[PDB]
Order: C-alpha cells, then sequence, then structure tokens
C-alpha cells in the first residue's frame, strides 16, 4: 500500500547541486514526516534532515546552508535540494517516512537514489549476448547470459523478455575495472523454450538514458 | 555534533539471545532521545524495527524489544533467527536533529550448507569484432559466502585480466558471485582449453570450455 518513489539523476560534478524528488503513495504528507538519510560506501547511515507533517523542518548543523527540504502536500511530493557537492557526498540517498506517536518509527523507506560526484563523463555500456559453450542435450536446461561491459556510473537495470522472465534469473554485482563498471546477468530456461523461442536481455543505464535489447542467438 | 556508537558486528547461533547497544558521546541516553532502531537487509533495503517509545511497527516480531540499560539504548533479540541476519542501526534524537549510530552487522551461524553451481560463458562474436574477449564465470547458490576463484589457460595459471566480485546475497539467502577473464582477440584464437575452478569449503567444482 505505502511507498516512497525516488527520482534523481545520479551524476553531479563537484561544486554543483543535487535535486531528488520523493513521491509518496498510500499516505498523506499532512500526517507524516519525511526524513532524508544517506549511506556512503565506506560508512553507515547519516541523517541529513526532515520535513514534518506541519511543514516544519530540521537539519544536521553542518548542512543548514547547503541543504533544503520542502514539499507540496497536494502533489504528494517532497523535494531534496543540496548545493556545493564534493567527492565525499557520493552516497545512496533515501527518504524515509516517520509518523507521530504511536506511529513514531522509520517504518517505510524509499529504495534509494545512487549519487556519484565526479568530473568523469558518462560511459554507456557495451551489451554482449552470452550463448553456451557446448550444445544442449535433448530435453534439458540451458543457461543464457548477458554481459554489460564498461559503464560509469552506477546503476544499471537488467530484465529478460521485458520483465516476463524472473524465476530463473540471477543478476550479479559489479566489478570496477579501472574507473568503469562491468556486471553480468543470466537466465536458466528449458531447451524446449530456447532456441525455439526468443530470449532477450534488456539493459538500461538510467544515468545515460540508453535502453538496449540484445537477443540471444546460438554460437 | 554527537557521535552515536554501536558494536561493529555480532555473531550468534539460532535461538540465542543478544543485546546490541547504542551509546551517546555527550552523556547518558534518556527517554528524551527517543531511541529508534532500523534494520537494513541485503540490496540496501531498510525497514523500521522499534520506535521512539519502544513500540514495534505492525508485523515486526515480538523477539525484538527496545530499552534503556543504564546510560545506553539497547535492542534485545530474544531468540535470534536466520532471517535476523542484517545490519542494525539506532537513531538518537537531540532536541533538533537525529543522529544515527554506525550500525551493528549481525551474523547468524548454523545455516544449511550448499555447494556452488558454476557456469562458464565464452566471449561474444560481437565482442571479438571490437578485438576484445571476456570470459564470464557465474557462481550461484552457495553457503557459506566464501569462495576462491582460479583461472587456467591450457592448464597454465593466469596472471592478469582477472577480476572477481566479493560474494553477495541472492533472493533465497544463499550467495552469488562472478569472475571475469579479460583477454585479447588474438590470445583467444591461440589457446584452446579454458577452465574456471571455483573452490568452496576445500572442495573444487570446475567448468571447462573449448572453441
Ligand atoms: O512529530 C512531529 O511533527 C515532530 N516532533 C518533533 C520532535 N520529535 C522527533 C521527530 O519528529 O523527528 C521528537 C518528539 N516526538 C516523539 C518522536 O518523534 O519519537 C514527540 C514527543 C511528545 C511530547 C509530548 C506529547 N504529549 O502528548 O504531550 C506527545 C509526544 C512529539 N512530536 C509528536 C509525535 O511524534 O508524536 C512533535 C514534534
Ligand atoms: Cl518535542
Ligand atoms: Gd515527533
Amino acid at each position: 500500500q505505502v511507498k516512497l518513489q525516488e527520482s534523481g539523476p545520479g551524476l553531479v560534478q563537484p561544486s554543483q547541486s543535487l535535486s531528488i524528488t520523493c513521491t509518496v503513495s498510500g499516505f498523506s504528507l499532512t500526517d507524516y514526516g519525511v526524513h532524508w538519510v544517506r549511506q556512503s560506501p565506506g560508512k553507515g547511515l547519516e541523517w541529513l534532515g526532515v520535513i514534518w507533517s506541519g511543514g516544519g523542518t530540521a537539519y544536521t548543523a553542518a548542512f543548514i546552508s547547503r541543504l533544503n527540504i520542502y514539499k507540496d502536500n497536494s502533489k504528494n511530493q517532497v523535494f531534496f535540494e543540496m548545493n556545493s557537492l564534493q567527492a565525499n557526498d557520493t552516497a545512496m540517498y533515501y527518504c524515509a517516512r516517520r509518523g507521530s506517536y504511536p506511529y513514531n518509527y522509520f517504518d517505510v523507506w524509499g529504495q534509494g537514489t545512487t549519487v556519484t560526484v565526479s568530473s568523469a563523463k558518462t560511459t554507456p555500456p557495451s551489451v554482449y549476448p552470452l550463448a553456451p559453450g557446448s550444445a544442449a542435450q535433448t530435453n534439458s536446461m540451458v543457461t543464457l547470459g548477458c554481459l554489460v561491459k564498461g559503464y560509469f556510473p552506477e546503476p544499471v537495470t537488467v530484465t529478460w523478455n521485458s520483465g516476463s522472465l524472473s524465476s530463473g534469473v540471477h543478476t550479479f554485482p559489479a566489478v570496477l575495472q579501472s574507473d568503469l563498471y562491468t556486471l553480468s546477468s543470466s537466465v536458466t530456461v528449458p531447451s524446449s523454450t530456447w532456441p525455439s523461442e526468443t530470449v532477450t536481455c534488456n539493459v538500461a543505464h538510467p544515468a545515460s538514458s540508453t535502453k538496449v535489447d540484445k537477443k540471444i542467438v546460438p554460437r | 555534533q554527537a557521535v552515536v556508537t554501536q558494536e561493529s558486528a555480532l555473531t550468534t547461533s539460532p535461538g540465542e539471545t543478544v543485546t546490541l547497544t547504542c551509546r551517546s558521546s555527550t552523556g547518558a541516553v534518556t527517554t528524551s532521545n527517543y531511541a529508534n532502531w532500523v534494520q537494513e537487509k541485503p540490496d540496501h533495503l531498510f525497514t523500521g524495527l522499534i520506535g521512539g517509545n519502544n513500540n514495534r511497527p505492525p508485523g515486526v516480531p515480538a523477539r525484538f524489544s527496545g530499552s534503556l540499560i543504564g546510560d545506553k539504548a539497547a535492542l534485545t533479540i530474544a531468540g535470534t533467527q536466520t532471517e535476523d541476519e542484517a545490519i542494525y542501526f539506532c537513531a538518537l534524537w537531540y532536541s533538533n536533529h537525529w543522529v544515527f549510530g554506525g550500525g551493528t552487522r549481525l551474523t547468524v551461524l548454523g545455516q544449511p550448507k550448499s555447494s556452488p553451481s558454476v557456469t562458464l560463458f565464452p566471449p561474444s562474436s560481437e565482442e571479438l569484432e571490437t578485438n576484445k574477449a571476456t570470459l564470464v564465470c557465474t557462481i550461484t547458490d552457495f553457503y557459506p559466502g566464501v569462495v576462491t576463484v582460479d583461472w587456467k589457460v591450457d592448464g597454465t595459471p593466469v596472471t592478469q585480466g582477472m577480476e572477481t566480485t566479493q560474494p553477495s546475497k541472492q533472493s533465497n539467502n544463499k550467495y552469488m558471485a562472478s569472475s571475469y577473464l579479460t583477454l585479447t582477440a588474438r590470445a583467444w584464437e591461440r589457446h584452446s582449453s579454458y577452465s574456471c575452478q571455483v573452490t568452496h569449503e576445500g572442495h573444487t567444482v570446475e567448468k571447462s570450455l573449448s572453441p
């Protein structure tokens, strides 16, 4: 029922700003407070600020002049706006809901906006279809793959047959091969389904707005 | 501002009672600090566990209780379960701001053992047209999350080109990982046997390839 959906680009150059929108559903901003918290790769949770139900705000002292949080109750949206970002502002940013007593807990959180602060320019991924080595045995299981090579920054979303295939899917975490990320994804389907029918990995790099589909064909 | 200190990590076996602490650097933690506890699960998913007045959200198990023990805040888990493996964060209120502690990673031992499922993938034809060749070795369904990956080209151990991920959790609480072997188009044409040897709990399972 209750969700906080986040939308923010990701790539910010040093000394420039960050803007993230938290769109809520299943509750009203007139009844709940919305907090903003971040998590740096080498640290834990850092609380940044909050906009309470009444429109009142509070912030961590070091952030008063660089961070603002405001809202539009009618649009069910909370806006996070931070200026003068530096390299150590690179983190996953979250909006979290918190009610008044007896609902005074950080129950529901947004999935997070990945923010990377660097001078580096965006690099779209090169997506390669991974077909098996040997041929499949009559009536068996086959594992097809998708290599998502050399992209900057994080994240990337991989789906198979536009999200229709999920049960036999595994999407692996990335490696950092000299300032570029590479990850893989695989799907396991029966031999009666492939190459008889079409299996396609759909890769999206939101931080470059490229959407690529690569059909898996026999080697 | 104030630093909130928590134990770095704790390790328990199922059914054990554990107490995680949350300490304030500026003095005693009191009810006016309204100590909250939040749980972080794999893939950066956060959920509230305990509220400002030691109240649990609907659906949070009764084994989780918040309290003040002397000068600090505490989270008692009365009978640790496998699903409680996570990172626990406390948050303290200081009149006009919240401060989160550094988090306590809880590891729960004695979970069912499972050997890895390995798959070795050959480089794409579309990749060889850019004169590059990457071999992917996917490691799936293993517990404990500790694995060593060794690569061989015709039986000869490889030096460079290899990069391996640190194991992370799957949807079924077991672990996954992947290992790459970035090579050149010409080096791929010369050698014939490629082996991805995955070592887990002293045992090795391997997948080979031949063009
Ligand atoms: O709530 C808001 O808009 C913002 N609050 C700002 C501060 N709070 C942190 C935060 O909100 O970040 C910490 C204190 N709050 C408990 C909690 O948050 O854990 C409550 C303490 C209280 C005093 C007196 C009575 N009484 O009945 O006299 C009832 C409750 C009071 N806040 C209502 C509520 O939360 O119930 C109102 C103000
Ligand atoms: Cl108050
Ligand atoms: Gd309050």
